[PDB]
């Protein structure tokens, strides 16, 4: 009954050609089952690990799913979303300075 | 300064065929230092800190016994709350618990709590006298009477008065390198023009520990909400967090504007300005 | 040290 928040985000500062770390932060969502992907130029990326499921203390759940990824001028990198509460996938881009 | 150490259960019923999906989760403070997940292949609770790994055999063989009593105890609950509900077997529910105990600077006692969700709403919670319960409806209600019945709540209060403290005093030893040092938020402000006239500021603080932090922005010395983007506190994969607050403001009147931090690895509070 | 039961 509550949808997922969604942050996408780098673990450090972007250096285009630099390795780095693509985070997709998800939050807020109930219930647990909840389908998470890391897109390269539209497409999943296959080696996606994520935290173990936990929750805060208004029993809302939270995932941190991640990958390694190397930022550069001409890919596109986002993350996508389902879930019980969503009519469709959610599509968050992600921009190196958020 | 204080510290917690809290466990987090999740059982989800799978009523298309099998048991429900488990899983636990230990911390101390904003460190996570065990798990155990029902689709993994151990079986076992599994460390997740480096400074767990050396307790031994009968550590880790009783934390799996009582964390796999935890699930059992769950999936049973599970068929109990459908029943109280009146609800078909058909959907998927969920249980979660969470229990802890947090200490103060002298690492005494502070508080303790244990309480239970069914669907993700409030369905029994020990209060902090740690003698009564808080039931949210009737089959709660329910629940409650069972509970005072069978002295939960004294067995509940004794293990996170002691037993719980005492472990937490434990692990803040063993692991004090990590769990009893703070990470500064490393911060600094960027800048992205939204119009030939105006921009976004962006404070951001990384790499930080524990999570809590407070970014506030202020003009002229005065705070300022107007105009304002604030994230949810994130984490950054490492152990450590991240966040940032923006503010638009007209060009060439960023000097205005001051970005403040507060983290309890920072002495004193910072400023930061546009550079 | 997790705690070591009386169902809902
Ligand atoms: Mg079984
Ligand atoms: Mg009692």
């Amino acid at each position: 009954q509550r949808t997922p928040k969604i942050q996408v985000y780098s673990r450090h500062p972007a250096e285009n050609g630099k390795s780095n770390f693509l985070n997709c932060y998800v939050s807020g969502f109930h219930p647990s089952d909840i389908e998470v992907d890391l897109l390269k130029n539209g497409e999943r990326i296959e080696k996606v690990e994520h935290s173990d499921l936990s929750f805060s203390k208004d029993w809302s759940f939270y995932l941190l799913y991640y990958t390694e990824f190397t930022p550069t001028e001409k890919d596109e990198y986002a993350c996508r979303v389902n879930h019980v509460t969503l009519s469709q996938p959610k599509i968050v881009k992600w921009d190196r300075d958020m | 300064g204080s510290h917690s150490m809290r466990y987090f259960f999740t059982s989800v019923s799978r009523p298309g065929r099998g048991e429900p999906r488990f899983i636990a989760v230990g911390y101390v403070d904003d460190t996570q230092f065990v798990r155990f997940d029902s689709d993994a292949a151990s079986q076992r609770m599994e460390p997740r800190a480096p400074w767990i790994e050396q307790e031994g055999p009968e550590y880790w063989d009783g934390e799996t016994r009582k964390v796999k009593a935890h699930s059992q105890t769950h999936r049973v609950d599970l068929g109990t709350l459908r029943g109280y509900y009146n609800q078909s077997e058909a959907g998927s529910h969920t249980v979660q618990r969470m229990y802890g105990c947090d200490v103060g600077s002298d690492w005494r006692f502070l508080r303790g709590y244990h309480q239970y969700a069914y669907d993700g709403k409030d369905y029994i919670a020990l209060k902090e006298d740690l003698r009564s319960w808080t039931a949210a409806d009737m089959a709660a209600q329910t629940t409650k009477h069972k509970w005072e019945a069978a002295h939960v709540a004294e067995q509940l209060r004794a293990y996170l008065e002691g037993t719980c403290v005492e472990w937490l005093r434990r692990y803040l030893e063993n692991g004090k390198e990590t769990l009893q040092r703070t990470d500064a938020p490393k911060t600094h402000m960027t800048h992205h023009a939204v119009s030939d006239h105006e921009a976004t500021l962006r404070c951001w603080a990384l790499s930080f520990y524990p999570a809590e932090i407070t970014l506030t922005w202020q003009r002229d010395g005065e705070d300022q909400t107007q105009d304002t983007e604030l994230v949810e506190t994130r984490p950054a994969g490492d152990g450590t967090f991240q966040k940032w607050a923006a503010v638009v403001v007209p060009s060439g009147q960023e000097q205005r504007y001051t970005c403040h931090v507060q983290h309890e690895g920072l002495p004193k509070p910072l400023t930061l300005r546009w550079e | 040290y997790l705690d070591s039961h009386s169902g809902a």
